[PDB]
DNA sequence: AACTCACTCTCAACCACAGCTCGAT
DNA sequence: TTATCGAGCTGTGGTTGAGAGTGAG
């Protein structure tokens, strides 16, 4: 579907996070690449409630980092903060 | 928690209405995107 | 870097309250992404292990949805 | 069954800038 | 407490080659 990721970005990123000598079905490639479309539909909900509570335009890299937070993916904002500099 | 379950079905009310088709919020930028000098495309002066 | 740029605001813009992101935004999610990626690939990787098995299959991707708690926003969606 | 990799052809990235956005004040 | 306003920032869209999609082996 063109509502996803591509499945050639999202394979090639599960491939690399496994061992060399993994296999991954297709049913499961085709899953976590809707599932990680969710992820980026969900956190943008949060961002999005975020600018409009505080009456902003814009959905910047903190809204992102707060929306990951109150939805339960804290472990992640620190590598992303890292990652920007 | 209750307030995962409040956020989680947000999200799912929000599903139904996701619009894919290309909608156009600043009708001024199309108006000077369109009538504007490109080399190859890409926008120049 | 990987994931296209493009399609992360593409996505994101389906959302009709969203106006505008920044140029950071999509950089950023395309990393977390990679992070989430990672994390649901590995946790189902731990089931197909768990199975004697090598070949991740869907019902992996299940078992590491539903015991995972940051995972709970996609229970419906595996079946079907 | 998934992986390989050469082949096809889609589509993401590129650019400038008018005037809207938003935090230091 | 709420409002200001200029330094910065972002939406817009034709074109095309980088790389997504494909499938026989």
């Amino acid at each position: 579907q063109d509502r996803f990721l591509p499945i050639a970005n999202v394979s090639r990123i599960m491939k690399r996070s496994l061992p060399a000598n993994a296999k991954i079905s297709k049913e499961a490639k085709e899953t976590v690449q809707e599932c990680v479309s969710e992820f980026i539909s969900f956190v943008t909900g949060e961002a999005s409630d975020k600018c409009q509570r505080e009456k902003r335009k814009t959905i910047n890299g903190d809204d992102l980092l707060w929306a990951m937070t109150t939805l339960g993916f804290e472990a992640y904002v620190g590598p992303l903060k890292s990652y920007l500099n | 928690s209750m307030d995962r379950e409040a956020r989680v079905l947000r999200y799912r009310e929000k599903k139904k209405a996701r619009k894919f088709e290309k909608t156009i919020r600043y009708e001024t930028r199309k108006a000077y995107a369109e009538a504007r000098p490109r080399i190859k495309g890409r926008f120049a002066k | 870097h990987q994931l296209p740029l493009a399609r992360i605001k593409k996505i994101m813009k389906a959302d009709e309250d969203v106006r505008m992101i920044s140029a950071e935004a999509p950089v950023l999610f395309a990393k977390a992404c990679e992070l989430f990626i990672l994390e649901l690939t590995i946790r189902s990787w731990l089931h197909a292990e768990e199975n004697k098995r090598r070949t991740l299959q869907r019902n992996d991707v299940a078992a590491a949805i539903a015991r995972t708690d940051v995972f709970d926003f996609l229970v419906d969606i595996v079946p079907r």
